[PDB]
């Protein structure tokens, strides 16, 4: 799994983040792990 | 892409979609073996799906080739956002057709007031979050570089521009990353940063293609 801030796949499995959530980066238009 | 409206299956057949699983970023074909895309969506072990319109269904012209080099920009600044850019080598040469193609790199820098064309499978709103499966499209003028600076105080570079529309509704979002703006034929931006999508007064802003040429060339040459 990915740390929080790493670039996630937002229709990928939440799983994918350590923390569970995918999340929309405020600045960059990519997703996040939270 | 939020407030933008379905392309139309390969209507925009230099657009590819980074995988690494699941859709991650955008990026732009320059060439059958070359992708340009944002420094921010690097990772390792990139897939590049090119031909794809519906990112969810096999539909048929799609092709799957593994990245074997992602080369960001030695200058990028992770601080200031300033060389957003990144080159992504295929493992073998795409394909070339009517729906797998390159877009030209520009010869020249574009305008302010100039109508580009900008596309992912990124957000399509600006508050909560929705997937398209189909890919969206986004026509949008470059503002001037007065207005843009006006947007983001102390935080535009000269190798940034900002496109879209300071009434908000329309603008590209996240999802959207290291995808293209094409401008009369040429790949002058890549989807980069804002704050949030499609906010008042908040456009989106996008890396200045036109100022990488050389570096594209170069590292196309050496590689
Ligand atoms: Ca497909």
């Amino acid at each position: 799994c990915s740390p929080s801030g790493a670039i996630c796949s937002g229709a990928g499995p939440p799983e994918q983040c350590c923390s569970g959530a995918c999340v929309p980066h405020p600045i960059l238009r990519i997703f996040v792990c939270q | 892409i939020v407030g933008g409206y379905t392309c139309g299956a390969n209507t925009v057949p230099y657009q590819v979609s980074l995988n690494s699983g699941y859709h991650f970023c955008g990026g732009s074909l320059i060439n059958s073996q070359w992708v340009v895309s944002a420094a921010h969506c690097y990772k390792s072990g990139i897939q590049v799906r090119l031909g794809e319109d519906n990112i969810n269904v096999v539909e048929g012209n799609e092709q799957f080739i593994s990245a074997s080099k992602s080369i960001v920009h030695p200058s990028y600044n992770s601080n200031t956002l300033n060389n957003d850019i990144m080159l992504i080598k295929l493992k073998s040469a795409a394909s070339l057709n009517s729906r797998v193609a390159s877009i030209s790199l520009p010869t020249s820098c574009a305008s302010a007031g100039t109508q580009c064309l900008i596309s992912g499978w990124g957000n399509t709103k600006s508050s909560g979050t929705s997937y398209p499966d189909v890919l969206k499209c986004l026509k949008a003028p470059i503002l001037s570089d007065s207005s843009c600076k006006s947007a983001y105080p102390g935080q535009i570079t000269s190798n940034m521009f900002c496109a879209g529309y300071l009434e908000g509704g329309k603008d590209s979002c996240q999802g959207d990353s290291g995808g293209p703006v094409v401008c009369s034929g040429k790949l002058q931006g890549i989807v980069s940063w804002g704050s949030g999508c499609a906010q008042k007064n908040k456009p989106g802003v996008y890396t200045k293609v036109c100022n990488y040429v050389s570096w594209i060339k170069q590292t196309i040459a050496s590689n």
